[PDB]
RNA sequence: AGUGGCGGCCGAACAGGGAC
RNA sequence: UCCCUGUUCGGCCGCCA
């Protein structure tokens, strides 16, 4: 018969026709379940047999699971996807568990066959021709050709859930006080009817769906919480990750940090506060999969508190939207934070991570809106609306700041809670000269060849410093010789730089940065007490900036 | 039953595939609702997979509407039919408009809802509509008129407008009408007063030929330019000097008059920063002949129809914003500054949505072009509220850039 | 020995603007 | 030569059908 459910129009690349690459050479243990599938596919009608009329053939296989007798059917359908059209996936991500608004009765139904039961367009069922033979040499064998969507094209997930999406979608106009998400081929089927009148709508859209070809088994697993589902447990009233078996290594590979890593930022999503900034710290510069590493004690300081974090089970609450967002930020030093969104205190809805030291340098302010950033962007994705606020950061300091910064900057609605460590600036150059101290005139310069070059100052009081430097850069004898200033002055201070990498980096009030040279610079920055810094330009003649740079060339 | 213009997309260049960005659920339930009867009437038809191509989509709500709007982001749809728009069925630019002691904008979107589509065209200007975590998958429609938002809809119905306004141009000869997408500019030299009746007058014209307008007042002749101003001071500190001889060096790339040679004879010493000192005689002169060139424009810079406008904006603090419009690096076409707008001393991105549209429709009205520029925020920062705060209904091309205050030249 | 997706890691080209 | 940004393509481990 042909099909039930409307067809999807395909078509080729422009100017490119159809697959053409002859079989691999495979065992007689596998061979002799495909030739028995073909005609279990044949005679439920997912394919048909061809004459040699169809010049086109794509190679097959099949893998086999352990403990287990089901095979797996597999297509190379490479060279067709290669000049398979363009197609706009349907799936712009996957739904996550605290988005899911409460409702009394949650049933999982699965798809059976699930691409195996939408029918390819009849004009591009000719690509997907295939020989199969039945011995790995007598058999000439036999042609045949798709009927419905395959396993391993390219718009077979994206044709699916768009087709799936005309079919639950007059049903949703019959019941909207029910709703039904939609991912790959589970559907999530939630309503506030009893759980009586729940078994009665499941049943009304088994069939609905009976109706247009699609069978779900009365095999699955009925309403029973926790349903298993992408690696969570999600409960009647709550739900929490699937729980996590940490490897108990006496030695410790990089595959071992690896998939640790992974399992420790999956768990962050409900157990609020992992660390995993010094255990990735370890695998950076790694070249080897397989060879060892050792932990330092900061890194060993990092497996002991974390696997304390997950020792007692954690869970999290559903959205109910009358109650507003309120999102949480604490700090946990290093350049790492961690936050909770809940809307009833102590029931949390998610919690999460952010730790990117982006940019070379930032400053606490810096990463303090760039955590902002993302709170906001994972909230409106999962529920829609910007969350309210708590922000470890007093209401002036962050006054002070966006008033300053160069760059606009901009927090919704948040207010000011007192959980220490409250973030702050550490130091604020100072706007106008200081009188009184020494002025600093530094300027660096070197050799793009032979990595030498110079650092130094002159100043008013006429002291002077030149130090030769190795294996260094233009920029990094700039950053140098501000340094040599801060070391070797009072507590007030004045420099004059011609180094606007330098100028620039100082003026945004940074104390982390990766380069442990603009660390040293931070620290003398917040040990001094008055510290004021001017650019002048180079090469003006101006004021000793003219000497200084002939010590450092 | 009318005739449809073909249109082709430019020489080698697929159509746009933008993805569509994550919405508050405010404006998702407003799209669902403007497309549902966009629909019902025809506008627009549901597709589905087979379609590769989308093009971002969003909410506005325009100035004390309470009535949602609905605006495409047409930028890489835009920028890949440039030969239609600008080689064939382009629109003239009224070099005179500009003069105009007043000039009103007027919304002709609505214009656009009838025309129809060359059938070819219509799979490139498909849009997605999002829905909250990823449930419903994406409700994707496809424009089957001519849409709102885009640069080939003012090349084609410019034909059925130019008879629709011919009664009203030759009823009112001296007033100057520009028409830039989904937007049009009438301008008269009359009086506020009589000007505002003469917009109701061009308001009903229209409405009769079935255009309904959904007010926006310019005055091109009041506006200011930005002075590079140089300090005046009684006294004169070293580091006063080293400051001024900065701007005058940074200058002397725009300016070539600018002089530093005699004022930094002034700063012979290796001396201390906070110390004054007496300016001599010529370096007094120095300073007036610099103060002086800086009263005139600059030389030998006017505007290059091939080239792209470029426009660049600084955060002077106190809710002040400093900017400049230009093609060619120190070759301005034009400076300006924006003062506590709304949103002042309240919020910064409020402020340069503000100010980028306000810069928008300076350049529209002097070149007809849409300025690209060059935003000082980070990107997650502008993508995430801009929206909230932007009212226009074109859309610039804009690039973030991260840039101290090496000179903060502009003002001080 | 297939494909898509999600988390982790590593780089590869392309383009932008600044610093010499 | 230098730095940061952005985009656009690639290798392995863990999970899904
Ligand atoms: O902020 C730029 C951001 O926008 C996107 C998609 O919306 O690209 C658009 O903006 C570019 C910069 O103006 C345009 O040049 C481009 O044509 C347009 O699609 C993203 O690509 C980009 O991240
Ligand atoms: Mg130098």
């Amino acid at each position: 018969p042909i099909s039930p459910i409307e067809t999807v129009p395909v078509k080729l690349k422009p100017g490119m026709d159809g697959p053409k690459v002859k079989q691999w050479p495979l065992t007689e243990e596998k061979i002799k379940a495909l030739v028995e599938i073909c005609t279990e596919m044949e005679k439920e009608g997912k394919i048909s047999k061809i004459g040699p009329e169809n010049p086109y053939n794509t190679p097959v296989f099949a893998i086999k699971k352990k403990d287990s007798t089901k095979w797996r059917k597999l297509v190379d359908f490479r060279e067709l996807n290669k000049r398979t059209q363009d197609f706009w996936e349907v799936q712009l991500g996957i739904p996550h568990p605290a988005g899911l608004k409460k409702k009394k009765s949650v049933t999982v139904l699965d798809v059976g066959d699930a691409y195996f039961s939408v029918p390819l367009d009849e004009d591009f069922r000719k690509y997907t021709a295939f020989t199969i033979p039945s011995i790995n040499n007598e058999t000439p064998g036999i042609r045949y050709q798709y009927n419905v969507l395959p396993q391993g094209w390219k718009g077979s997930p994206a044709i699916f859930q768009s087709s799936m999406t005309k079919i639950l979608e007059p049903f949703k106009k019959q019941n909207p006080d029910i709703v039904i998400y939609q991912y790959m081929d589970d559907l999530y089927v939630g309503s506030d009817l009893e759980i009586g009148q729940h078994r009665t709508k499941i049943e009304e859209l088994r069939q609905h769906l009976l109706r247009w070809g699609l069978t779900t088994p009365d095999k699955k697993h009925q309403k029973e919480p926790p349903f298993l589902w992408m690696g969570y447990e999600l409960h009647p009233d709550k739900w929490t990750v699937q729980p996590i078996v940490l490897p108990e290594k006496d030695s410790w590979t990089v595959n071992d940090i690896c998939k640790l890593v992974g399992k420790l930022n999956w768990a962050s999503q409900i157990y609020p506060g992992i660390k995993v900034r010094q255990l990735s710290k370890l695998l950076r510069g790694t070249k080897a999969l397989t060879e060892v590493i050792p932990l330092t004690e900061e890194a060993e300081l990092e497996l002991a508190e974390n696997r304390e974090i997950l020792k007692e089970p954690v869970h999290g609450v559903y959205y109910d939207p009358s109650k507003d967002l309120i999102a949480e930020i604490q700090k946990q030093g290093q350049g790492q934070w961690t936050y909770q969104i809940y809307q009833e205190p102590f029931k949390n809805l998610k919690t999460g991570k952010y730790a990117r030291m982006r940019g070379a340098h930032t400053n606490d302010v810096k990463q303090l809106t760039e955590a902002v950033q993302k709170i906001t962007t994972e909230s409106i994705v999962i529920w829609g609306k910007t969350p309210k606020f708590k922000l470890p950061i007093q209401k002036e300091t962050w006054e002070t700041w966006w008033t300053e910064y160069w760059q606009a900057t901009w927090i919704p609605e948040w207010e000011f809670v007192n959980t220490p460590p409250l973030v702050k600036l550490w130091y604020q150059l100072e706007k106008e000269p200081i009188v009184g101290a020494e002025t600093f005139y530094v300027d660096g310069a070197a050799n793009r060849e032979t990595k030498l070059g110079k650092a130094g100052y002159v100043t008013n009081k006429g002291r002077q410093k030149v130090v030769p430097l190795t294996n260094t850069t233009n920029q990094k004898t700039e950053l140098q010789a501000i340094y040599l200033a801060l070391q070797d002055s009072g507590l007030e201070v004045n420099i004059v730089t011609n180094s606007q990498y330098a100028l620039g980096i100082i003026q945004a009030q940074p104390d982390k940065s990766e380069s442990e040279l603009v660390n040293q610079i931070i620290e003398q920055l917040i040990k001094k007490e008055k510290v004021y810094l001017a650019w002048v330009p180079a090469h003006k003649g101006i004021g000793g900036n003219e000497q200084v740079d002939k010590l450092v060339s | 039953p009318i005739e449809t213009v073909p249109v082709k997309l430019k020489p080698g260049m697929d159509g746009p595939k933008v993805k569509q960005w994550p919405l508050t659920e405010e404006k998702i339930k407003a799209l669902v609702e403007i497309c549902t009867e966009m629909e019902k009437e025809g506008k627009i038809s549901k597709i589905g997979p087979e379609n590769p191509y989308n093009t971002p989509v969003f909410a506005i709500k325009k100035k004390d509407s309470t009535k949602w709007r609905k605006l495409v982001d047409f930028r890489e749809l835009n920028k890949r039919t440039q030969d239609f728009w600008e080689v064939q069925l382009g629109i003239p630019h009224p070099a005179g408009l500009k003069k105009k002691k007043s000039v009103t904008v007027l919304d002709v979107g609505d214009a656009y809802f009838s025309v129809p589509l060359d059938e070819d065209f219509r799979k490139y200007t498909a849009f997605t509509i999002p829905s909250i975590n990823n449930e419903t998958p994406g409700i994707r429609y496809q424009y089957n008129v001519l849409p709102q938002g885009w640069k080939g809809s003012p090349a084609i119905f410019q034909s059925s407008m130019t008879k629709i306004l011919e009664p009203f141009k030759k009823q009112n000869p001296d007033i100057v009408i520009y028409q830039y997408m989904d937007d049009l500019y009438v301008g008269s030299d009359l009086e506020i007063g009589q000007h505002r009746t003469k917009i109701e007058e061009l308001r009903q014209h229209l409405l009769r030929w079935g255009l309904t307008t959904p007010g926006y007042e310019l005055h091109p002749d009041k506006w200011t330019v930005q002075p590079i101003v140089l300090p005046e001071k009684d006294s004169w500190t070293v580091n006063d000097i080293q400051k001024l001889v900065g701007k005058l060096n940074w200058a002397s790339q725009i300016y070539p008059g600018i002089k530093v040679r005699q004022l930094s004879k002034l700063l012979r010493g290796t001396k201390a920063l906070t110390e004054v000192i007496p300016l001599t005689e010529e370096a007094e002169l120095e300073l007036a002949e610099n103060r002086e060139i800086l009263k005139e424009p600059v030389h030998g810079v006017y505007y290059d129809p091939s080239k792209d406008l470029i426009a660049e904006i600084q955060k002077q603090g106190q809710g002040q914003w400093t900017y400049q419009i230009y093609q060619e690096p120190f070759k301005n076409l034009k400076t300006g500054k924006y003062a506590r707008m709304r949103g002042a001393h309240t919020n910064d991105v409020k402020q340069l949505t503000e100010a980028v549209q306000k810069i928008t429709t300076e350049s529209i009205v002097i070149w007809g072009k849409t300025p690209k520029f060059k935003l000082p925020i980070q990107k997650e920062t502008w993508e995430t509220w801009w929206t909230e705060y932007w009212q226009a209904t074109w859309i610039p091309e804009w690039e973030f850039v991260n840039t101290p205050p090496l000179v903060k030249l502009w003002y001080q």
